[PDB]
Order: C-alpha cells, then structure tokens, then sequence
C-alpha cells in the first residue's frame, strides 16, 4: 500500500 | 555553520542523491533549536524517509531470503546476522529521529499544521520500528505509533480543513498503520473512506494547485481502499 512524505 | 549553508548542502546532498549526507545536514540544523520553514521542514521529512526507506526494503529482502529453503547453517546464521544488522542501523535512524522529533521539532512547533505533522512522523518512526521489533518491546512500539497519528488527527480534525495535504496525509498513513500493523481492515478502510467522502464534500470549493498535491493523496486513499476491499 502507498503513502507520502 | 549557518543554517543557510546546512540546508544548501542539504539540497546539494538530494540532488547528488546521497540522503545519509542530506538527513545529517538537516539534523545538524534541527538541533539548533529554531523552528524549521515549511522549507527545511520538507527537506528533513524527504531526507530520513530516503535514510530509512534504504534499510526497510534491505530488511525486507534479507527476510525474504531468509524465508528461502536454506541448507547451510552457516548461510542460514549469516542471514540472520545480515538481518539483525539492518535492523540495528533501522534502528538507530528511527531513534535518532524519534529523538529530534521530541526534543526539538515537536515542542518547537508552534503552528497547528506543524504540529499534526511532526505528529505523523512521530506515528511513522515508531510504526518502522515495530516491524523490527520483538517480544515485549514491540508492543510499545505499535502503541506509542498509535498515540502519535492520534494526536495528530484530533488536531487535524480541530484546526484544518479535509482537504489539507497534510491531514490527507495523516490519513492515509494512520490508515495503513491499522491495516499492516494492527492487521485490521476494517479499520483502515473505515478511516480511508472518512478521509476522502469528507474531502470531496469541499473539494470544488478548492481549485487547482491547492488540489493537485491534495488528488494525489486522496489518489492514494482510493487506491488502498480499493485493494484491501478485495
Ligand atoms: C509509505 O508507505 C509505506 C507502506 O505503507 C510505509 O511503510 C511508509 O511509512 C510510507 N511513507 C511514509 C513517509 O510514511
């Protein structure tokens, strides 16, 4: 699952 | 040295693509004790993602490898010798963050928007830590990774609007955290859905670049709540 920086 | 010089080195040290070099610039200028712009707030944030998410995915592969049906001992030993010893070094990134984060950037920060995402990290940092931890010491971890996207998010809820990067961000990581971390669905994609139904509600209100970084995020939102529903 992708996410954020 | 001057802030100023730290952070050019540390745009210098992203662009060479070295982030061990980036992420000590930006400590050095964490540590001295002035809040950071939204600037060198995102340099500091890219930096120890690019240190970290290094020893993640090397983590990862050795763990996979050490899954494969080894024969010798000695190859076996070393895997875990080689996995132990990334996990030392993913160790220590997170500490050393989890310690500026406390010491400096956190009680430093004085607007809301700051504070909810020295809070995220915060979540992030710990929820690194507890997929390398063990015994009793990784329930402290996957607690304490907890309160920190909590906090965070009453704090978005009170003081940013849905569609507010940052708290589209919390969002998204919070809701990831359950479903890795806590191995709970539910969970994830009830905070996904919140997160995005809230945000197309003033979404038009909203127009273009303001609602470009915002898509993606909710992109992402989409994307996850798609995946784990099936
Ligand atoms: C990106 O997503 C991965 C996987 O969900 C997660 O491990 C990582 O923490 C995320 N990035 C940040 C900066 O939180």
């Amino acid at each position: 699952p992708v996410s954020q920086a | 040295m001057d802030k100023s010089e730290l952070v050019q080195k540390a745009k210098l040290a992203e662009q060479a693509e070295r982030y061990d070099d980036m992420a000590a610039a930006m400590k050095a200028v964490t540590e001295q004790g002035h809040e950071l712009s939204n600037e060198e707030r995102n340099l500091l944030s890219v930096a120890y993602k690019n240190v970290v998410g290094a020893r993640r995915s090397s983590w990862r592969v050795i763990s996979s490898i050490e899954q494969k049906t080894e024969r010798n001992e000695k190859k076996q030993q070393m895997g875990k010798e080689y996995r132990e010893k990334i996990e030392a070094e993913l160790q220590d990134i997170c500490n050393d963050v989890l310690e500026l984060l406390d010491k400096y950037l956190i009680p430093n920060a004085t607007q809301p928007e700051s504070k909810v995402f020295y809070l995220k990290m915060k979540g992030d940092y710990f929820r690194y830590l507890s997929e390398v931890a063990s015994g009793d010491n990784k329930q402290t971890t996957v607690s304490n990774s907890q309160q920190a996207y909590q906090e965070a998010f009453e704090i978005s809820k009170k003081e940013m609007q849905p569609t507010h990067p940052i708290r589209l961000g919390l969002a998204l990581n919070f809701s990831v955290f359950y479903y890795e971390i806590l191995n709970s669905p539910e969970k994830a994609c009830s905070l996904a859905k919140t997160a995005f139904d809230e945000a197309i509600a003033e979404l038009d209100t909203l127009n273009e670049e303001s609602y470009k970084d915002s898509t993606l995020i909710m992109q992402l939102l989409r994307d996850n709540l798609t995946l784990w529903t099936s």
